């Protein structure tokens, strides 16, 4: 819920060889709309 | 005579300007004629100014014809190439193929060096033996191919002032009797002097770095001044590094980096620059941005034929 | 309620299945007939109806390969991501098929003629002397038995720089569509080297990504309409013909978000993963994680239904982002009469509405219960801890066996619904 | 004897797609070789129905049936080539289909009335009532071919079947039937023109889809080519009006392009009561397509209106529409209306052109998009024909001088291929006392391609010019064009001294250029010495022993003895070129 920061640790420890940006552009929009 | 097989060669240029199909025979006596020329040859290959100097082309014909339009059409202007001529292109038999057949005609009146994606693991992952195997359907090609490349010269000293090599410099390097001291009928190796000799790159990072490449080294400034003091040089001209403004001055103008394929794996659209050696050993750049291509690009966003 | 009846099974009995075994796509034809399953590795399978009748195979054949790229050297895969049928022009039957960068073009065909009949050789092949013959002969043709046989016609390449997720055919039997990531191409189904670029939503500089392009699709009647989704919510309704660039919308279904429900994956349970227009060219319903929602064509502003699909999970929807369980691409298709309608749900049970009578079920597609031309009794999940011997507390739901893929027979009753596994054709019972 | 074609006749069984293409093609030796009496009972049957797939082979085969008229057995067993072209004309593919369907329409003038009517006419009905959506696409092409000849119940069915066809489902045999609608309609009776071809049309103009609309368009101008001007006015003209106005602009876009026919088939009076508005109107359409197309056709409508009032109409009702467009945000649209709007010139007398067309022209010079200058450039002809460009000169020279200098050398290639026809239409003393200095930068410029160019131009304007202007002008600054360091440069005066002296004349190139050649032949760069080796090779041909053995022989024994291979193989070459043998 609010922990999500921790949570964080799959777009933090992720080394995308370009797959799709979906996946991509929903956590990394996720985080930003609150940090 | 001579004469015979001259405008049997000359036919074939213009066959080439027709855009055909080769056989097999005739790259077999190519390639055995270019060895036979090279074997006699060291891996400093003495070119003497004037010339025109170009670096990667990694087989993008389009590029090579536009650049053979800029700059004037063979022997009428002599030029000079820096390696890379696969990986990362579509066209590079059409490449290797008239580099060849224009060497063999014009033997004295042109050079080309070798470069670090000249490797035989190298090739056969990217693209070359894709291409063979697209084109002709074995591997035959691919070996008269390395075979070709394991006697190519290394480095040029061009009238004695001017060094170009295609990779980078090396610690191990001081001066030129130690790739004179290699052994070029090899593969290319993962470690040793001459692998970062062909495998690195310049470091604008102050001091000694690792090459992020995993192969090779990254030479400082320091070293570099110190083997033209030594050698008494001015430039060390180099290639094989994208830049998006087709030429940069590093490390206190001392490093001239070329690149003379436009659009490098066709997504950076970057200027290509040709750092010619005038009479006097000035240097002159011709840009130009990537050629025009024919009938092309395919993803346009105006209406097409059965569209409209 | 159509009472439905277990019919068939397809695929193995071990659930150790290799990865070239997960079924990724279910696409009935236009008559009724065929059904193509295009599991991963590209093995498209296409079962035939026998001359109601049970499905028996038809054809096999490997579509896709593992390719290689050159520049980005990446391992471009062959995963079977769509499966769309042509119309009948002739005695063959064509489909289009993609991986995430090709859009190759079959030709299923019958065959039952040999030629019987040579010159110089004997019947086995065994060549006679040169100079013998006297009377020249010309092959006649016999007989033989059927024999199947697919093979590529043409192949659609390297025009997408992202991956594909979208094909329609457009109506009017020469164009369609094919949408990746961020752009739109509309080919042509007879030039294989041009390409026109109809949609673009990438930004400047990368940086800066909002959304991206989900799905896709065209109007069954129209030939200027395409639907094309969006990965926050708004639902495009492009059209071709007041401007060559169709890139501004001419309307936007958007759902005036409701701030009561608004929580902390507000945005991840609201991305659409596909719109199916209604058969008719009225409705067009979309399924997000949570909700498949009916809007209408002429009414921008809200949807005219709303069903919830596994309401339970609202709570649990925290734990379901450990195991990325939370980005799943579910699938809804329509009855053929626009009444009907049905989506994909966890642990094998498979939810199918009811548009006129407001009534709902939940099916469960399993094999240790289910014996042919039996019935599937409705299957009701409990949330809380109160269970009676009828109902799966939730904490018993097992989140890895998903019906995404689903299909439903043009006109009949029968539907055919992918697990994992296997291709359960559960029809309903003619009386 | 019968060996290949042995061979020949196995051939086409085999796996190999070469060898079976092959065979397809040589198969008229087989079918000369079989006879006449077993060719029809024999080959034929074998090629019925074949199972080849291949786009290359199907076509092969279409195109060579559509040539056995002879040796099936002559013009009375021709109904032969029917079961195995009907067969080709329902195949999956286009090009296999269209290929097909012209063989069958080139194999129907070979039959006779009564065998028409009992072979081929079935043929057409059958695959125009079939099943699959391919039959009837290309029955849709075969009715413009069997009507003349039939009696008149045939051609009452035949009109039936293809009204059937107009009202199909499809849309693939509708957009067939309204691409054939005007090749079918050119030979119908008058009459039955009018009373049943006109509904076919209304009805497929006013579609659902517009792949079919969009043809209605060319089924509309071939229409009215065909009836009389008394009822263009109640028969054609709405469907036009409403065209011009459609909701998809690939219509109005097909109107656009279709415009000076349809003045042409509609008449002048028709023309302008009624079109000028559509033009104006597509003129000022939102679309760019559009607007792009109708601007390219604003040379071709103007000259072609009616002579009572032509400058009235046009500065009256089109003049704005230009004026507008001139400065439209689009590029496009901006080059297609500059490379034609020359046209308007010649049509008012040079008093209303010097009145408003020269501001346009000034815009069009001064916009900073390329291709629009060169476009305006290239055609000044109509200008300097009207209004004397010595008077706009003063004008023209800013433009000229401003695009002569760029970044690419992509427009200075273009503009620099143009430069000869303004050369030649400028004057002489205005040229040298001025684009001079212009002409010795062209030279020395950068890019080789330009170099090859400025040389051509001086060639074609001392072609031009002759011989005093060219020794009184450029001989003594391209003789000293050659003290420039880079070796390109003095290449440059090599290619010229080439290229100009067989028009300044051998009393005064050897007199005067000659001993710098010479010079030049000592050159410390092997680059130079083979290319003046080439020079001597070249102007070889006018030169005779006097001073040949003279000077030349000396020199080509000297270069002989280079250490360069080049310039040994060159001076050789040079040496046996005096038709020495």
């Amino acid at each position: 819920l609010l922990e999500l920061a921790k949570k964080k640790l799959k777009e933090l420890e992720e080394e995308e060889p370009d797959p799709d940006l979906r996946k991509k552009t929903l956590v990394r929009n996720m985080i930003k709309k609150l940090e | 005579d001579e004469k015979v097989f001259t405008k049997e060669l000359d036919q074939w240029i213009e066959q080439l300007n027709e855009c055909k199909q080769l056989s097999e025979s005739q790259v077999k006596s190519l390639c055995e004629k270019a060895k036979e020329i090279l074997t006699k040859e060291s891996n400093v290959q003495e070119v003497r100014c004037p010339v025109t100097v170009c670096g990667d082309v990694h087989g993008q014909f389009h590029d090579l014809m536009e650049l053979f339009r800029i700059g004037g059409k063979s022997p009428d202007t002599n030029y000079l190439f820096m390696g890379d001529y696969v990986d990362r292109g579509y066209y590079s038999v059409e490449t290797v193929t008239l580099l060849v057949a224009l060497k063999v005609r014009y033997r004295e009146r042109i050079t080309i060096l070798r470069g670090n994606h000249e490797s035989r693991q190298i090739t056969q992952v990217y693209g070359f033996y894709d291409e063979c195997l697209r084109k002709y359907g074995n591997a035959n090609v691919w070996k008269y191919f390395t075979d070709l490349f394991d006697y190519l010269p290394l480095t040029a000293l061009v009238d004695g002032q001017i060094f170009c090599l295609h990779g980078g410099l090396s610690p191990s390097i001081d001066t030129l009797d130690h790739i004179r001291a290699l052994d070029r009928l090899q593969e290319v190796p993962h470690e040793g002097p001459m692998c970062d000799l062909l495998w690195s790159d310049p470091d604008d990072r102050g001091g000694w770095g690792i090459s992020p490449r995993g192969a090779g080294y990254t030479f400082g400034q320091d070293i570099s001044e110190t083997f033209n003091h030594a050698n008494g040089l001015t430039l060390v001209s180099r290639a094989h590094q994208l830049v998006m403004e087709g030429y940069n001055w590093c490390h206190d103008r001392n490093v001239v980096t070329i690149f003379s394929a436009p659009n490098y794996c066709y997504r950076c659209g970057n200027q290509a620059a040709i750092m010619e050696l005038d009479d006097t050993l000035k240097y002159s750049f011709l840009q130009f941005d990537p050629a025009p291509r024919r009938g092309e690009p395919h993803v346009t966003r105006r209406t097409p034929d059965y569209f409209l | 309620d159509i009472q439905w009846c277990f019919s068939q099974v397809k695929g193995a009995v071990d659930d150790d299945v290799a990865e070239a075994d997960i079924i990724s796509t279910v696409e009935f034809n236009h008559s009724g007939e065929l059904l193509a399953t295009g599991d991963k590795g590209g093995r498209v399978v296409i079962f035939q109806q026998e001359q109601r009748g049970e499905y028996n195979v038809y054809s096999t054949f490997q579509s896709h390969e593992p390719e290689f790229d050159y520049l980005k050297s990446l391992e471009i895969e062959e995963k079977i991501n769509k499966i769309r049928w042509l119309p009948q022009k002739n005695a063959a039957q064509f489909l289009l098929s993609t991986n995430d960068k090709t859009i190759k073009l079959w030709k299923i065909s019958e065959r039952d003629k040999r030629p019987e009949g040579y010159n110089l050789k004997e019947e086995d092949g065994r060549y006679r002397d040169p100079t013998t013959v006297t009377t020249l002969r010309v092959p006649v043709f016999r007989p033989m038995d059927l024999m199947v046989e697919a093979s590529p016609r043409r192949i659609f390449a390297n025009a997408h720089t992202y991956h594909i997720n979208s094909i329609s055919i457009n109506s009017d039997y020469e164009t369609y569509l094919s949408a990746d990531d961020l752009r739109i191409n509309l080919w042509h189904l007879e030039i294989t080297d041009r390409s026109f670029n109809i949609v673009d939503i990438k930004p400047a500089n990368m940086e800066e990504l909002t959304e991206v392009i989900t799905a896709a699709e065209f109007h069954p009647n129209s030939c200027n309409t395409f639907v094309y989704s969006s990965s926050k919510g708004t639902i495009r309704l492009c059209d071709m013909r007041a401007s060559a660039l169709c890139d501004r919308h001419s309307k936007l279904f958007e759902e005036p978000e409701d701030p009561s429900n608004r929580s902390f994956f507000s945005e991840i349970i609201s991305s659409i993963s596909d719109v199916k227009f209604s058969h008719s060219g009225r409705y067009m319903m979309t399924r997000d994680y949570l909700s498949v929602k009916i809007w209408d064509l002429n009414m921008e502003n809200r949807p005219v239904e709303t069903y919830q699909v596994h309401e339970y999970l609202r709570s649990k929807l925290c734990s379901l982002y450990e195991n990325d369980c939370i980005f799943d691409k579910f699938e809804c298709c329509w009855n053929g009469s626009d009444s009907v309608v049905m989506t994909g749900s966890y642990n094998n049970f498979f939810r199918m509405f009811d548009r006129n009578t407001k009534r709902d079920i939940t099916l469960e597609a399993s094999r240790e219960n289910n014996k042919p031309r039996t019935v599937l009794k409705p299957r009701k999940v409990c949330a809380s801890g109160k269970r009676k011997k009828d109902e799966i507390s939730v904490d018993s739901l097992d989140f890895n066996k998903k019906i995404l893929h689903t299909a439903w027979h043009p006109k009949e009753n029968i539907i055919a619904v992918a697990t994992t596994n296997n291709l359960y054709i559960f029809q309903d019972k003619v009386n | 004897s019968l060996y290949p074609i042995a061979v020949l006749i196995d051939e086409l069984r085999n796996e190999d797609v070469q060898l079976r293409l092959n065979s397809i093609k040589k198969l008229s030796t087989i079918a000369l070789a079989l006879g006449v009496e077993r060719t029809r009972s024999e080959l034929l049957p074998f090629l019925t129905d074949t199972i080849y797939d291949e786009d290359e082979v199907l076509l092969a085969l279409a195109e060579q049936l559509g040539t056995f008229t002879t040796l099936v057995g002559g013009p009375e067993y021709v109904h032969c080539l029917l079961p195995p072209l009907e067969s080709l004309a329902t195949v999956e593919e286009t090009v296999v289909r269209d290929k097909a369907v012209e063989s069958l329409r080139a194999i129907s003038h070979e039959h006779s009335p009564s065998d028409l009517e009992a072979h081929f006419v079935p043929l057409v009905k059958r695959l125009a009532g079939g099943d699959w959506f391919t039959s009837r696409t290309s029955a849709c092409g075969l009715f413009s071919v069997c009507y003349p000849r039939v009696s008149s119940a045939v051609k009452a069915e035949l009109r039936q079947y293809f009204r059937n066809l107009c009202s199909d489902d499809t849309p693939m045999v509708r957009r067939a039937a309204a691409s054939k609608l005007g090749e079918f309609a050119k030979v119908l009776e008058l009459d039955n023109v009018k009373s049943e071809i006109i509904p076919m049309f209304s009805n497929l103009a006013s579609d659902e889809q517009d792949s079919v609309r969009l043809l209605a368009v060319e089924a509309c101008v071939n229409i009215a080519q065909l009836l009389p001007q008394e009822d263009l006015e109640a028969l054609v003209m709405p469907t036009l009006r409403q065209a011009a106005e459609d909701k998809s602009w690939r219509v109005r876009y097909m109107v656009a392009d279709k415009f000076t026919e349809l003045q042409k088939a509609v008449g002048p009076e028709i023309t302008k009561t009624d079109l000028v508005p559509a033009f104006q109107n597509l003129m000022k359409d939102c679309e760019a397509e559009v607007r792009a197309a109708a601007s390219h056709k604003v040379k071709e409508f103007c000259e072609n209106l009616s002579a009572d009032c032509r400058e009235n109409v046009i500065m009256s009702q089109i003049l704005p529409c230009i004026k507008e467009l001139v400065s439209d945000a689009n590029q496009h649209v901006k080059s297609a209306l500059a490379s034609v709007i020359m046209g308007l010139s010649p049509i008012l007398g040079k008093d209303n052109t010097i009145e408003h067309l020269l501001p346009l022209f000034l815009a069009q010079l001064k916009d900073e998009c390329p291709e629009v200058r060169l476009n305006i450039i290239s055609n000044l002809d109509c200008v300097n024909e009207v209004i004397g460009i010595r008077q706009l000169s003063q004008s023209l020279l800013p433009a000229i001088v401003e695009l002569a200098e760029d970044a690419k050398w992509r427009v200075r290639l273009a503009i620099i291929e143009y430069m000869p026809l303004l050369a030649g239409q400028l004057g002489v003393e205005f040229f040298d006392e001025k684009l001079n200095s212009l002409c010795m930068a062209w030279l020395v410029d950068h890019v080789y391609a330009i170099r090859e160019a400025a040389t051509s131009n001086l060639k074609k304007l001392v072609e031009k010019f002759g011989k005093e202007w060219a020794h009184a002008t450029i001989i003594p600054k391209v003789l000293a064009m050659s003290g420039d360091p880079n070796y390109l440069h003095r290449m440059t005066t090599l290619f010229c001294i080439n290229v100009l002296s067989e028009v300044c004349g051998q009393d005064i190139t050897t007199k005067h250029m000659l001993p710098t050649v010479l010079r030049m032949a000592g050159d410390p760069v092997a680059n130079v010495r083979f290319n003046v080796a080439k020079s001597l090779q070249k102007i070889g041909p006018i030169l005779d022993n006097s001073t040949l053995q003279s000077e030349v022989k000396p020199i080509l024994e000297k270069l002989t003895q280079d250490q360069d291979v080049d310039v040994k193989y060159f001076a050789q070459e040079a040496l046996t070129v005096l038709s020495l043998a």
